[PDB]
């Protein structure tokens, strides 16, 4: 899933951006997987 | 071209590390890539020649320490989980 | 048991007691 | 924090008196060795000389478009001179082309 960054694969963004703009599609692809982790380990400990 | 060896590839932009495996997948008339439920390029179809390389991700593993209680005594065995470690 | 039928950072820990335990 | 594995186990307990028992401390991880790179040998420079080096460009109403594909491009030279007043690139690192 994208998360509103321009790529889904964070390779590319590191292979096409120069580094000092690359923070904020990382930023968004981190908060992203953050929140579906969080989700995904919550769901657990319930059916736990 | 070397396999059996975990390394860093580079195939017309695709770039990823594991080992390329030489593997009969199908017959890849005119498809280039091998996909798989996720967003995986699992097959390979070379640039310069024509064979399906198979890519495999590197060995993953988590490190455990069996230890007695530190009173006890000094001596530690370490495991790797899920590593057929004949490679260390 | 017969009535009965990846590599991204995620694993599966094997359970402690075995089914001939069991 | 990266003697032995016992000084690991003391690490992640955050203390210097560890119990019996199993602890988990970090991951282990295979590096690869070399950076093979393979890419088609057809080598044929595209010639940037008439849509560069050219004698006449079309009216803004009537760009010119030209196609480009087949190419072992050279960015460098294009990046070197400093003839021409303005390059900016949007969405790619112009070093990295
Ligand atoms: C045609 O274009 C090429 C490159 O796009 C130009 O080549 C360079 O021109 C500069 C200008 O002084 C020289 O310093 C370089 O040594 C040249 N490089 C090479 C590889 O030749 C060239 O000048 C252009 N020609 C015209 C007539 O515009
Ligand atoms: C160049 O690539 C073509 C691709 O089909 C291959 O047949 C040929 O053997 C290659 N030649 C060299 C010199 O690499
Ligand atoms: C571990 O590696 C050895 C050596 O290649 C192999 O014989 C064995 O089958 C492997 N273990 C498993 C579970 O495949």
């Amino acid at each position: 899933s994208n998360f509103g960054a321009i790529s889904s694969v964070l390779n590319d963004i590191l292979s096409r951006l120069d580094p000092p703009e690359a923070e904020v599609q990382i930023d968004r692809l981190i908060t992203g997987r953050l929140q579906s982790l969080q989700t995904y380990v919550t769901q657990q400990l319930i059916r736990a | 071209l070397v396999k059996n060896k975990c390394v860093n590839f580079n195939f017309n932009g695709l770039t990823g590390t594991g080992v390329l495996t030489e593997s009969n997948k199908k017959f890849l008339p005119f498809q280039q890539f091998g996909r798989d439920i996720a967003d995986t390029t699992d097959a390979v179809r070379d640039p310069q020649t024509l064979e399906i390389l198979d890519i495999t991700p590197c060995s993953f593993g988590g490190v455990s320490v069996i230890t007695p209680g530190t009173n006890t005594s000094n001596q530690v065995a370490v495991l790797y989980q899920d590593v057929n470690c004949t490679e260390v | 048991f017969n009535k009965v039928t990846k590599f991204n950072g995620l694993t599966v820990l094997p359970p402690l007691l075995t089914d001939e335990m069991i | 924090c990266a003697l032995d594995p016992l000084s690991e186990t003391k690490c992640t307990l955050k203390s210097f008196t560890v119990e019996k028992g199993i602890y988990q401390t970090s991951n282990f991880r295979v590096q690869p060795t070399e950076s093979i790179v393979r890419f088609p040998n057809i080598t044929n420079l595209c010639p940037f000389g008439e849509v560069f080096n050219a004698t006449r460009f079309a009216s803004v109403y009537a760009w010119n478009r030209k196609r480009i594909s087949n190419c072992v491009a050279d960015y460098s030279v294009l990046y070197n001179s400093a003839s021409f007043s303005t390059f900016k690139c949007y969405g790619v690192s112009p070093t990295k082309l």
